[PDB]
């Protein structure tokens, strides 16, 4: 089963560097080549170089000469990509994938690394239950407010209320991230079962359990 | 530097049908083989390899991907569509030194039309004892993606402070989805009874509103 | 004369077939400067030697025929792993591509048809020479000659690239210049028959026909290796990936590529038998035995099976055998037999670098 897994979410200063990391497993590390992809938004995918494991050798794209920078280590089969010194135009996801030459185009990715350029302050988030105010099927919901970097986690009920749900991608506000779920079950689900909401976010260290109530 | 142009830029399809997405390389791409992939990316997905050396179907992708093509002009084909074909294709090229990719192209499957299920919330008693005051309004599973939503403040169409969010294409349904949340203060949201949330769409003439009294 | 062409011949052969490989290790503008070092001391060693009767005495006795042992020993392993690379080729083109590729390594009509078993049975019957000779030769100038088109034709059909100094291509000075110039000492194969031929031509100065015949093989294989090397698709593909053998870099089904390896499996074929029970047997020596075969076809074999990077063999080999019979034996019997100015210092430094090559094989 290979693999590659990438680093977490990064909140970068204006000016600040980071180290995006890229684990291999499941084939020969030194067998393949190692490639770096960045997808800004709407704008389409960008190269921005590679590197040979076996000899160490990397290309780039003169348009990331002096910004990515490529490492190797090649017993811990990870490959590591730097940036250094950020503006808000860097801020993007970065994909790393593999690439066999000639007999191949990049066949296995890594599933992305989220990169943040702000010098805003990290808030953690604030979490609203939305009540319902008849017959039908009725449709809960969670509402959270209020918080940066973008990453959140939303599941209901630990993760065993999968269907029925549409988790809304979250929008700026000043500065500010607000996102909302909504769920549908039966009206003989609720509220005889119990509904919860479960919000987390990682960066201010912060987990919510949000219990549906009329 | 090799321009790879990509059309059509945006493509909707019905169920069951081709698509022909093409691709028009500046230079050539063509060394022995012809160098040009195609790729699909779903959203907040890693991008999947469908199609290699222009023609050679990828271990695992569905018989249904075709690709044809050499040295300038390319194509790719999906020969019957399913609703898990919505998403972003690409086409890559790893020929010259700078590799390069297309501009992306973004199907949209159509499917019959369907009319949203809408439903309103008003502020949570937790939002307002530490003040402030929003309502949402959800309208989900519905076709197409065109679709309007109008706010009023016993019956006054108040148009500040309104946040909307829509969700991509679904993956089973083709339905869309999307999140109006009005956001006041707790001292402005008391100063009225009505609120409602009207939604207005292809398949009424009719807007659907779904309303409350504060009280 | 016939003589330079002779030379030529008898030089050439697989020993070139590893050549791009270990410029790709060298490095392109060093490599070629490797050649050209490599070539003027192997000529001038070839010039030193006015075999055993003058490497006879002076307390070293028979170390030379085991280290000309050497020789014979891993040539007899390489034709045998040649063999099934070329057989088993040969074998997949069944009926019921201009493509250059990296192939991948780690090694029904699967399992099956990779054997190099399968060939032991028609060499073992074959060890028993006169008739093999005479089938042989007419073969080997067929496949040099055949063989010197397909990489100028290969070469045309797409060679260009080159872009000096990097994950496409390769530093032009590679630390790895002593494989290099290990692998390059046989190709500088014939220390050890010169003078039991030097003597069937007209004699006296000699001299220049010998110079003449190493400018043309040091050419040939300059010529070679460099169009390889500098037309390998490396914007697409890679340098690197020109592995140790460089027809080795062509897939399943070339009828160029095709041809080639089945004249030098039919020139191979012939001359192993010659090589090994007419040569091997008599050196050794110094149904009676049938024991003696079975160990060089037996290392052979498990090599082939086993361990089948060419340019493995052709360093240790080729690079043992070198500093001894190629260097440590000239200068030594030059001293000895001298009964200075610069003359000791200069031979010494050769004796050295026999050794550093021996020792720079070991050092990555």
């Amino acid at each position: 089963q290979i693999q590659l897994v990438q680093s977490g979410p990064k909140l970068s200063k204006p000016g600040g560097t980071d180290k995006i990391s890229s684990k291999a497993s499941g084939y020969s590390f030194t067998d393949y080549v190692m490639n770096w992809v960045k997808a800004g938004p709407g704008k389409g995918l960008e190269w921005n170089g590679s590197i040979n494991t076996s000899n160490g050798y990397t290309t780039y794209i003169s348009a990331f000469k002096g910004r990515g920078s490529f490492s190797v280590d090649s017993s811990a089969s990870t490959a590591a990509q730097q940036l250094s010194v950020l503006k808000a135009a860097a801020t993007a996801v970065y994909f790393n994938a593999r690439n066999f030459r000639g007999n191949g185009a990049m066949d296995y990715w890594g599933q992305g690394t989220s990169v943040t350029v702000s010098s805003a302050k990290t808030t953690a988030p604030s979490v609203y239950p939305l009540e319902v105010s008849t017959g039908s099927s009725v449709t809960l919901g969670c509402l959270v407010k209020g918080y940066f970097p973008e990453p959140v986690t939303l599941t209901w009920n630990s993760g065993s209320l999968s269907s029925g749900v549409h988790t809304f991608p979250a929008v700026l506000a000043s500065d500010l991230y607000t996102l909302s779920s909504s769920v549908t079950v039966t009206s003989s689900t609720w509220p005889s079962q119990s509904i919860t909401c479960n919000v987390a976010h990682p960066a201010s260290s912060t987990k919510v359990d949000k219990k549906i109530e009329p | 530097d090799i321009l790879m142009t990509q059309s059509p830029s945006s493509l909707s399809v019905v169920v069951g049908f081709y698509v022909t997405i093409t691709s028009q390389a500046s230079n050539n791409i063509t060394t022995y083989s012809s160098f040009i992939f195609w790729y699909q990316q779903k959203p907040g997905q890693a991008p999947k390899l469908l199609i290699y050396d222009s023609s050679t179907l990828e271990s695992g992708i569905p018989g249904r991907f075709s690709g044809s093509g050499s040295g300038r002009d390319f194509s790719l084909t999906i020969g019957p569509n399913q609703p898990a074909d919505g998403a972003t294709y690409e086409d890559l090229q790893y020929n010259g030194e700078v590799r390069t990719f297309g501009g992306g192209t973004k199907l949209e499957i159509k499917r019959a039309d369907a009319a949203p299920t809408v439903s309103i919330f008003p502020p949570s008693s937790e939002q307002l004892t530490s003040g402030g005051a929003e309502v949402v309004c959800f309208l989900n599973n519905f076709y197409p993606k065109n679709i309007n939503v109008a706010w009023k403040i016993d019956g006054g169409e108040r148009q500040n402070g309104v946040l909307n969010s829509w969700t991509d294409q679904d993956s089973a349904d083709s339905t869309y989805s999307m999140s109006s949340t009005l956001t006041l203060t707790k001292d402005e949201y008391e100063r009225h009874a009505s609120y409602t949330c009207e939604a207005t769409h292809q398949t009424s003439t009719s807007p659907i509103v779904k309303s409350f009294n504060r009280n | 004369i016939v003589t330079i062409f002779a030379i030529w011949n008898t030089m050439m052969g697989t020993s070139i077939l590893s050549i791009p490989w270990g410029i790709k290790q060298a490095g392109f503008t060093l490599g070629i400067i490797i050649i050209v070092l490599m070539g003027l001391l192997t000529l001038y060693c070839c010039y030193r030697v006015l075999v055993c009767k003058y490497y006879f005495g002076g307390f070293g006795k028979w170390s030379s025929l085991v280290f000309s042992l050497v020789s014979l020993i891993g040539a007899m392993v390489v034709y045998w792993v040649l063999m099934s690379n070329f057989l088993f080729n040969t074998g997949k083109f069944i009926f019921n591509t201009e493509r250059v590729i990296c192939p991948y390594p780690d090694v029904g009509l699967e399992f099956d048809h990779w054997w190099s078993k399968t060939n032991t049975i028609p060499f073992y019957l074959i060890l028993l020479s006169a008739s093999f000779f005479a089938r042989f030769t007419f073969l080997g100038t067929i496949s040099v000659i055949y063989l010197i088109f397909l990489v100028t034709y290969k070469a045309i059909q797409l060679g260009f690239h080159l872009e000096f100094h990097s994950m496409f291509f390769v530093p032009e000075f590679r630390t790895l210049f002593p494989q290099l110039s290990g692998v390059l000492t046989l190709a500088f194969f014939i220390h050890n028959c010169i003078i039991t031929l030097m003597k069937n031509n007209k004699h006296q100065e000699n001299v220049r026909d010998l110079s003449l015949a190493y400018l043309l093989v040091g050419l040939t294989y300059l010529y070679v290796g460099v169009l390889i090397f500098a037309a390998f698709p490396s914007p697409p593909l890679s340098k690197e990936c020109i592995e140790p053998n460089f027809l080795d870099n062509f897939p399943s089904s070339d009828i160029l590529v095709f041809v080639a390896r089945t004249f030098l499996l039919f020139q191979m074929t012939t001359v192993y038998p010659l090589l090994g029970y007419l040569v091997r047997v008599q050196l050794m020596g110094q149904l009676h035995v049938f024991v003696l075969n079975v160990f060089v076809v037996g290392a052979g074999v498990l090599m082939a099976r086993f361990y089948p990077n060419i340019g493995s063999i052709i360093r240790y080999s080729g690079a043992l055998c070198g500093l001894a019979l190629v260097f440590v034996l000239p200068s030594l019997i030059h001293m000895v037999s001298l009964k200075r100015w610069t003359s000791t210092l200069f031979h010494g430094f050769l004796i050295l670098l026999g050794v550093a090559n021996l020792l720079g094989q070991f050092f990555m």
